[PDB]
């Protein structure tokens, strides 16, 4: 039993990461966008908006000196700027048409963004997996109005909790199985206390 | 015997002043590496661009910090969850600017502390003990995993792991409240019950045993000399202690079974801290504290504020000010 | 003497009207008919020596000119301020709600 | 030495009063009202939508 | 304070006609707005374009005017940019684009009137909170 | 393990305490001016 | 033989400009009646040099090597603009748009870090007269703009800024202001840089050229809080020239 | 006066360290079996 | 008792409620920087210890 | 395991009284100070350095910015007797948020 | 860096092998009571 | 002087650990 | 940094005075009997 508990704990941690990051066997059409996905979609949304207003999003310098919309990853790929720099490993079908060999392609951004991509980015940015335990959607300071917690959050949180307790159960039963096999799971024999037969530590 | 047998016998020896063991052969090098890097970085590391915006934060003593303000600063947001060992940097100067020490320290620490827990199982087995001290230790250990590994994974960056420093810890807590309303989360509330209760029951048990010590000493010596290491008789009168506490409240609210009592002392803080750890580890996936913002509304529809709405105003102040140069778009989505 | 140039500009007509050479594009929402079509053309074709030069933007339809004529009273022009126009800040100046 | 009592006025000549710091606050904004508590001037943080700057 | 017929009386058109919504219409409007619109317009702002809000004064300066029932109902059928110059059904939910915004598929003309009435009544209740964003929470 | 036979008790009688404290305090009274400089 | 994003991702190649074979020693004819543009200009820095700040004015300061600490995030690319044929046969490139800046931090011996906005923003660069064909003897020389490394919203660690932030040192409520004016009053720098492009290879058939560049510009001045350093950047470039 | 700022701790430790050495030795002499 | 008695009034004492106490914590952070206080730090060590 | 261990049960249980009891007593002393606003609010040396050097940043200065946000954003509703009116433009905020 | 990487890989492999072979070396029997 | 002070106190604590562990008063069954 | 100039001797005496008190008491305990 303890061996299987350790196995299931490991599987639970793996499933938690699968539903949090993977959008292939957990399609975002059904489960909502991943955390990385929605953050990338926000950057896409305001790139589209500001570029429609006339911004040259490739040369727009943000307050820090990094590009406001576009910057380089630590290995040079062109990626979305702002805090979503952390999410540049994200890949999704609404975004890949804009990607070329060196990352996000400025000419494709300038000329080839389709209305369905603007729609999908707006949809995912506004269904980011953030929300309260009573299912108020959005950041923690948001007002009541939207009844939403992403299925990705429900599935990730539940399976981390279960995986953790199953790790505890593994330690519990593994340690007990060892003690029972060796014959001291009920306590120390007063007439045969092992430490009393050992040399002092000092 | 052969050298491998003698080596195994020394590793697992119950006679070493500090037990080594097989968990120990991983624990000892990893904890030494993490300790040595931590001490050197805490004293002498240059500023670290934690948020990936070329705005380096000084953590070390030589670079303007004291004990309260100093920290080993988390690795850069530009790295995210990427693995950043020394050999991935072009130079130590680059490694330091991007927060390489933080990853080296927390990864060696988490591995070493996991082996510390396994080592507690291992020695209990070698000594013929029951095995579950290591299960009690899983509660602080799980909490360290929550703030150094699980929260970064859920948010996509080790730049959001807890900093290795006193003021950096407070920074993590305040930002956590702004983004998850952790105070309103029942797992953190169970955590508080766990540590308030643990401190309460610690003082209670200490005071009750101390109150019923059997007279073995004179007025001019410490009563502690009334107990001798390894004596067979109990050193206090548990029947007197229960007779006191059962009258303080009522008889059936008091433990007369020492095994039951000490099981309760173990279980209450351990379970409470498990829920604390699970609070951080599930807010890592943005299932946040209760949100009652504008929950109370009058007959016309005016918002009638509650204390939850006042909490919300404080959280907003934290939200709008934190990482004041890092956000370009209106929503903080991780 | 050291001067904050943005505070200084608030004491000019920039602090009273839409400055066609400097003001961020969201300000054109204040008046009917300017956003987003004219607002984009105005920012793209800036700077202007006088407010009336906005009527010379090539390609303006006759209705667009009428709308601009009705709103010249709400416009001003001042010297281009580097701090207000760099960083693409006329298109997105870091302010949302 | 006392510098004397400062009387603040806007361009229309109305007397304005600086909101005093309560003891609770290590720092405090600069906000000026008329005698009826209506805000008339301040020192802005964000400038881009400032309406009450001393310059204006 | 109460949700009176006066509060529930809002402009029907640009020519001075008003319409008085029932309490059931007001409740229906809140429900339908949350159902179809609040993911972007919670509290009267616009998350994907915060420069444009749902404040009555903002709607009044839209082209064509949107500060009345007829204007808002038309917007939900055939939305335009703020200057009326471009039709944006391809990127904004509407009856015209119910094929790509499926939550619009079951909205009836009666439902659109309720959503419009909600947008006009709510600032009469909440004041600056409506369209104010986090500053006014 | 067997104790070390080379150990010796140490003593400082009261007069030596007084002589030593006088030496230290007078040395401090002398050198302090040069420490402050 | 054409690489995909998944071929390139994480290798460092995304920060490198295209190269031309050693066989590319041709000549690209310019038709003075045709209009041209640069469809892609790429600048890959390989060395950052910083001029030391000497105590002796009689001493001529030198540019010294530095260590890059901000990783493979340094190249300018996807730059485009008009390539004008002037009446004297010289060509002038007028930069229009592109990824034409990178913040870069290099570190001097002893630890001093030098941030700069490596850039060719608003580049205008011209060849010698009578360039009937672009060859390995063609050179481009020009000027560009170097705006403030931080833009106007940037707030310092005490919350002070230019277009936002406090305008005083609020943690020292009764300090005298005069000594803090340089830190309290943020200023936005705008200076000029200079660049030379030395053509080393030409594919006459494709209109591609490559070579080396050297540019000089000022580093970050922290919104007026201290003096900038002089920086010299050297590297390789690539450009694709097309009939427009 | 512009004195050396380390003079205070220099004087304090100059007194304290050897004085404490002597006090330790004295008191443990008194406590020895008589 | 002592804390509100030193302040302007009972208003700034803790109110008796769950969320009200949470507000008290956050007030002490923003106004008093109470996490930085070494007497609070010793309290934390005693409770967690 | 740990290098040290209890050996005296009487000391062990006294220590269990001493530790949490002493901790709560210390926290009480700090709150007596806060009754008078006698805070550990700042490190003066940090503030002097940061005021003169706009590149100097620690977690200590980062937390003060959070405190300043807390005060400005919660005070009008949390202290209604003061009748605070803080215009939008004076509220401290970082970029975008 | 490459030499550092190889060195650490060898060090880690060494200690991991000690861990695995150690626990394979009749660990259930290493207790004070019933060995089986 | 501040940094020296902080590191000195820390070094004394680590030395104290060494003595408290390896040069403790040995526990003896009475 | 502009630190308080009395902080060094404050910290030094804070450590030394109670530490030497304890050392005095410890050593004279060892020397007994
Ligand atoms: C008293 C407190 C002390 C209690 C001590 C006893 C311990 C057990 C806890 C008891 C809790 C009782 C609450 C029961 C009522 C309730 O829950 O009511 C909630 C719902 C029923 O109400 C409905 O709840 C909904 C919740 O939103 C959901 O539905 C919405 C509308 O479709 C949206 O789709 C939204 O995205 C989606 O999340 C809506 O709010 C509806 O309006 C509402 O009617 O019950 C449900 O869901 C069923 C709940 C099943 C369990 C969920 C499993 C996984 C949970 C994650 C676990 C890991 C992390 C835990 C952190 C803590
Ligand atoms: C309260 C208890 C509880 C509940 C309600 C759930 C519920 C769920 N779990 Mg979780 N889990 C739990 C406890 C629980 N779990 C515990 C204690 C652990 C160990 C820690 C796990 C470990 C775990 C993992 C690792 C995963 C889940 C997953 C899931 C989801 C999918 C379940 C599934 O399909 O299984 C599988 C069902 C079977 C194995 C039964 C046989 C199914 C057959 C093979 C299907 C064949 C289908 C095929 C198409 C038929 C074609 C025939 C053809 C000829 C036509 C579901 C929401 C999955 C998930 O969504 O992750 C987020 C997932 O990956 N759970
Ligand atoms: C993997 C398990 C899993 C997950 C991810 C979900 C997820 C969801 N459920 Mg489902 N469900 C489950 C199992 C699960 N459920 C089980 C076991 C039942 C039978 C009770 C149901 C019956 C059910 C109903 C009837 C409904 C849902 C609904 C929902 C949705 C809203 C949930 C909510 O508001 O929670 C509220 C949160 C809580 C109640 C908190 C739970 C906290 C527990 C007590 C913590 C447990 C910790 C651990 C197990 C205890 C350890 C003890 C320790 C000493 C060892 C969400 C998608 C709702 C929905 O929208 O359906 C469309 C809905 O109406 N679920
Ligand atoms: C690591 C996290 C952590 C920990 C462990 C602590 C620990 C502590 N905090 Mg700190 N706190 C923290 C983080 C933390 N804090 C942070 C990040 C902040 C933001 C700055 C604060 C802000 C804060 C404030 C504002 C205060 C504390 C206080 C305390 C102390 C409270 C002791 C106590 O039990 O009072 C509980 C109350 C009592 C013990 C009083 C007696 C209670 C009686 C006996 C109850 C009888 C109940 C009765 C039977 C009826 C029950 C009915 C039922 C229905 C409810 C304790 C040292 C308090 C303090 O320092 O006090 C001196 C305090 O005022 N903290
Ligand atoms: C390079 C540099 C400078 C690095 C330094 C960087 C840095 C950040 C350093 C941190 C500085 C630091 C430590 C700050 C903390 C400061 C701080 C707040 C101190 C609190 C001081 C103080 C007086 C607080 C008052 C409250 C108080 C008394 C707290 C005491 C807490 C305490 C010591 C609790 C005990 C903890 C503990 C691990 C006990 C172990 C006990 C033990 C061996 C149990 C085992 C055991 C159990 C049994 O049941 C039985 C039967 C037996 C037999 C047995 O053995
Ligand atoms: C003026 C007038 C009218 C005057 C009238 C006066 C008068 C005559 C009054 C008569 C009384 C009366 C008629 C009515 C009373 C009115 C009334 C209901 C008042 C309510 C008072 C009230 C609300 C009290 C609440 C307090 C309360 C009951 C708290 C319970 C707390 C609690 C969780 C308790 C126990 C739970 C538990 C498991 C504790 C264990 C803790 C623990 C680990 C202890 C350690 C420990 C335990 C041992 O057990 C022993 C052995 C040892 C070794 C040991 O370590
Ligand atoms: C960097 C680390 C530094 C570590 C700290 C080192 C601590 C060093 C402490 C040294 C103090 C020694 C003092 C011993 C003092 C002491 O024990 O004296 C008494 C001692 C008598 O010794 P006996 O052989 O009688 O032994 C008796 C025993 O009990 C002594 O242990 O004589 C000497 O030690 C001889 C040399 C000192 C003679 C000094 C006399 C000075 C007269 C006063 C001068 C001042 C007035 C001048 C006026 C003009
Ligand atoms: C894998 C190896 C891991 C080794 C890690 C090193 C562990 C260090 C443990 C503490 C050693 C020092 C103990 C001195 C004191 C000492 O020697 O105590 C020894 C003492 C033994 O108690 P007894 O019951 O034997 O004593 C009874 C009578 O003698 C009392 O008069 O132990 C305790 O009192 C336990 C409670 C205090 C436990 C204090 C824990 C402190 C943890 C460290 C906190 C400070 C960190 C600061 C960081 C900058
Ligand atoms: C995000 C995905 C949205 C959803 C869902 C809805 N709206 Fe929207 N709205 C959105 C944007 C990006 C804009 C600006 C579009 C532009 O470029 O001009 C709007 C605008 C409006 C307006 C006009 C506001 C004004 O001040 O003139 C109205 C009246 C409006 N939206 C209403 C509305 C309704 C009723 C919705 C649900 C049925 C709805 N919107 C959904 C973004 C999004
Ligand atoms: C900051 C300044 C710090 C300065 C610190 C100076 C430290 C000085 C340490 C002095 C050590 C004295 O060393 C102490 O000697 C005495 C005798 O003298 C020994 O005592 C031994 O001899 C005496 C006398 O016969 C016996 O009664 C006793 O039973 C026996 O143990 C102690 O076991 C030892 O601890
Ligand atoms: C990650 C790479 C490792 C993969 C290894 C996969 C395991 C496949 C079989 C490996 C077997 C290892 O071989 C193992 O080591 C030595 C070799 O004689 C033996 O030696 C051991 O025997 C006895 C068992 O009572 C011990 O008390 C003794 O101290 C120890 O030397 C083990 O009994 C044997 O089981
Ligand atoms: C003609 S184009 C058309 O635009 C419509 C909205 O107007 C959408 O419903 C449709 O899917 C889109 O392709
Ligand atoms: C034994 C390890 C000692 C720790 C070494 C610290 C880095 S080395 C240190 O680096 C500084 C910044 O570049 C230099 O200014 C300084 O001259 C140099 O000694
Ligand atoms: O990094 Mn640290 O803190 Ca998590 O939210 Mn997003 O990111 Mn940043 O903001 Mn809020
Ligand atoms: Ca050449
Ligand atoms: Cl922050
Ligand atoms: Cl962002």
């Amino acid at each position: 039993l303890s061996y299987s508990l350790g196995a299931l704990s490991m599987m639970g941690f793996i499933a938690t990461c699968f539903v949090w990051f993977n959008n292939t066997v957990y399609p975002s059409e059904f489960y909502g966008p991943t955390g990385p996905e929605a953050s990338q979609a926000q950057a896409m949304t305001f790139l589209i908006r500001d570029q429609k207003l006339g911004a040259n999003v490739g040369s727009a310098q943000g307050p820090t000196g990094l590009g406001k919309y576009l910057m380089r990853s630590p290995t040079g790929e062109i990626i979305f700027g702002g805090e979503t720099m952390r999410f540049w490993d994200f890949r999704g079908p609404w975004l890949e048409p804009l990607r070329g060999p060196n990352g996000l392609d400025l000419n494709k951004i300038k000329n080839d963004i389709q209305p369905w991509q603007e729609r999908r980015a707006a949809e995912y940015m506004t269904h980011a997996p953030l929300g309260s335990l009573n299912s108020v959607g959005g950041v923690a300071t948001e007002i009541n109005s939207v009844n939403f917690v992403s299925p990705r959050s429900w599935l990730a949180t539940s399976h981390f909790v279960l995986a953790f307790f199953f790790l505890v159960g593994h330690l519990w039963h593994a340690g007990r199985a060892r003690a029972a096999a060796a014959g001291f799971e009920k306590g120390i024999d007063r007439e045969s206390e092992p430490v009393l037969s050992m040399p002092s530590l000092d | 015997a052969n050298l491998w047998e003698r080596f195994c016998n020394w590793v697992t020896s119950t006679d070493n002043r500090l037990y080594v063991g097989w968990f120990g052969v991983i624990m000892i090098p990893t904890l030494l590496a993490a300790t040595i890097c931590f001490v050197i970085a805490f004293i002498a590391a240059p500023p670290v661009d934690i948020d990936g915006i070329r705005e380096p934060v000084s953590g070390s003593l030589l670079y303007g910090n004291n004990i309260i303000t100093g920290a080993v600063v988390p690795s850069s947001n530009a790295i995210g969850l990427h693995f950043y060992p020394i050999w991935e940097a072009a130079s130590l100067d680059e490694w330091l600017y991007n927060g390489g020490p933080y990853q080296l320290i927390i990864f060696h620490f988490l591995l070493g502390a996991s082996c510390y827990m396994g080592r507690q199982w291992e020695l209990s087995y070698r000594l013929g003990m029951r095995p579950w001290i290591c299960v009690a230790y899983s509660a602080p250990l799980a909490s360290a995993f929550a703030v150094f590994l699980i929260y970064p994974i859920g948010q996509g960056s080790f730049s959001d792991g807890m900093p290795l420093g006193i003021s950096g810890t407070f920074n993590f807590m305040i930002v956590f409240q702004a983004e998850h309303n952790i105070l309103m989360h029942p797992f953190h509330q169970l955590g508080v019950a766990g540590v308030f209760g643990g401190a309460l029951f610690c003082a209670m048990h200490g005071s009750l045993v101390t109150s019923s010590l059997i007279r073995e000493t004179t007025e001019t010596e410490s009563a502690n000399y009334g107990y001798k290491f390894g004596q067979e008789e109990e050193t206090y009168n548990i029947v007197a202690a229960h007779g006191y506490f059962g009258r303080l409240i009522f008889q059936y609210a008091s433990f007369n079974n020492s095994r039951s009592l000490h099981f309760f002392l173990a279980a209450w803080p351990v379970v409470g801290v498990w829920f604390a750890a699970l609070g951080i580890s599930t807010m890592a996936f943005n299932l946040n504290g209760f949100n009652f913002n504008h929950s109370v509304i009058d007959a016309k529809g005016n918002v009638i504020n509650t204390w939850a709405d006042i909490i919300n105003r404080a959280n907003l102040g934290m939200e709008v000010m934190h990482e004041r140069n890092a956000h370009n778009f209106p929503l903080d989505l991780a | 003497e050291l001067v904050n140039v943005v505070d200084e500009k608030l004491g000019t007509a920039y602090g009273e009207k839409i400055d066609l050479n400097n003001t961020n594009i969201a300000a054109f929402i204040q008046y009917r008919g300017l956003y987003p079509t004219l607002a984009k053309l105005i920012v793209k074709n800036a700077p202007y020596e006088s407010v009336e030069d906005v009527l010379n933007i090539p390609g303006l339809t006759e209705r667009q000119k009428q709308i601009l004529r009705e709103n010249l009273e709400h416009f001003t022009v001042t010297e281009v301020e580097t701090a207000l126009v760099e960083g693409g800040d006329r298109y997105n100046n870091g302010l949302y709600k | 030495a006392w510098k004397g009592h400062a009387v603040f006025r806007n361009k229309e000549g109305e007397e304005l009063f600086v909101r005093r710091m309560p003891a609770f606050f290590e720092s405090f904004p600069v906000i000026l009202t008329d005698k009826n508590g209506v805000v008339k001037a301040d020192i802005p943080f964000r400038r881009a939508e400032s309406k009450y700057s001393f310059e204006q | 304070a109460e949700l009176t017929p006066e509060v529930l009386t809002v402009p029907l058109n640009s020519e001075g006609k008003t319409i008085t919504l029932t309490e059931k219409q007001y409740l229906e409007g809140k429900r339908l707005f949350q159902y179809a619109c609040a993911s972007c317009h919670v509290g009267g702002i616009t998350k994907t374009n915060p420069s444009l809000d749902l404040r009555t004064e903002t709607l009044a300066l839209a082209t064509p005017p949107r500060d009345n029932i007829e204007g808002l109902v038309d917007y939900m059928k055939n939305p335009t940019t703020y200057d009326g110059e471009q039709e944006i059904a391809e990127v904004h939910p509407s009856l015209r684009s119910a094929d790509i915004f499926p939550k619009m598929r079951n909205l009836t003309e009666k439902d659109l009137v309720a959503i419009a009435g909600h947008i006009l009544v709510e600032p009469k209740i909440l004041g600056d909170k409506w369209g104010g964003g986090k500053v006014y929470y | 393990m067997e104790p070390n036979p080379n150990r010796q008790p140490v003593e400082l009688n009261r007069t030596s305490l007084y002589l030593g404290l006088l030496l230290i305090l007078v040395l401090a009274l002398l050198f302090s001016s040069y420490f402050f400089n | 033989q054409t690489l995909t994003y998944d071929d390139i991702v994480g290798t460092g190649l995304a920060n490198k400009c295209p190269t031309l074979d050693d066989t590319a020693r041709g000549a690209y004819p310019i038709d003075s009646s045709q209009t041209y543009r640069i469809a892609r200009l790429c600048l890959q820095p390989t060395t950052f040099l910083v001029k030391e700040e000497p105590k002796n004015k009689r001493q001529e300061a030198e540019f010294v090597p530095t260590k890059l600490v901000t990783r493979e995030t340094t190249s300018l690319d996807q730059i485009q603009g008009e390539l004008k044929v002037n009446s004297d046969g010289s060509l002038t490139f007028v930069e229009e748009d592109g990824i034409d800046f990178q913040p870069v931090t290099v570190q001097m011996a002893g630890g001093e870090r030098i941030p700069l906005l490596f850039t060719v923003k608003n580049l205008v660069a011209s060849t010698q007269p009578n360039v009937t064909s672009i060859t390995t003897s063609t050179d481009f020389k020009g000027e560009f703009n170097v705006p403030s490394y931080r833009t106007a919203n940037f707030l310092d660690p005490k919350g002070r800024g230019l277009a936002s932030g406090y305008d005083s040192a609020i943690a020292l409520p009764q300090a005298k202001e005069e000594e803090l004016a340089r830190a309290n009053v943020k200023r936005f720098s705008l200076t000029k840089g200079q660049i030379s492009l030395n053509v080393a290879k030409v594919d006459g058939r494709t209109g591609e050229i490559a070579g080396t560049f050297e540019s000089e510009q000022l580093s970050d001045d922290d919104m007026g809080a201290h003096e900038p350093h002089e920086v010299k950047i050297q590297g390789v470039f690539y450009a694709s020239i097309e009939p427009a | 006066m512009e004195v050396n700022q380390l003079g205070l701790i220099a004087t304090a430790l100059f007194v304290l360290v050897p004085s404490v050495f002597l006090i330790i030795l004295y008191v443990q002499t008194e406590s020895q079996q008589k | 008792l002592i804390y509100p008695l030193g302040q302007s009034s009972w208003f700034f004492a803790p109110s008796f409620g769950v969320a009200a106490i949470f507000r008290f914590l956050l007030f002490f952070q923003g106004f008093h920087n109470w996490t930085l206080n070494p007497f609070h730090m010793m309290g934390v060590a005693g409770v967690l210890g | 395991i740990f290098g040290i261990a209890f050996s005296n049960k009487r000391w062990l249980h006294f220590f269990m009284l001493f530790v949490p009891v002493t901790g709560l007593w210390m926290s009480a002393i700090g709150v007596v100070g806060l009754a008078l606003n006698l805070r550990s609010y700042d490190f003066i040396s940090q503030e002097i350095r940061a005021a003169e050097d706009p590149e100097f940043e620690t977690f200590y200065t980062k937390n003060l910015l959070l405190n300043e946000g807390i005060r400005a954003w919660m005070a009008p509703q949390d202290q209604p007797h003061e009748n605070f009116v803080f215009p939008e433009e004076v509220l401290p905020r970082g970029n975008a948020l | 860096m490459e030499t550092l990487k190889i060195t650490v890989y060898i060090v880690v492999t060494f200690f991991v092998l000690l861990f695995v072979f150690g626990f394979l070396s009749g660990d259930p029997a290493r207790n004070p009571k019933r060995k089986d | 002087m501040e940094t020296i002070t902080y590191v000195f106190i820390f070094a004394c604590i680590i030395a104290l650990f060494f003595f408290a562990i390896f040069f403790r008063e040995p526990p003896r069954i009475t």
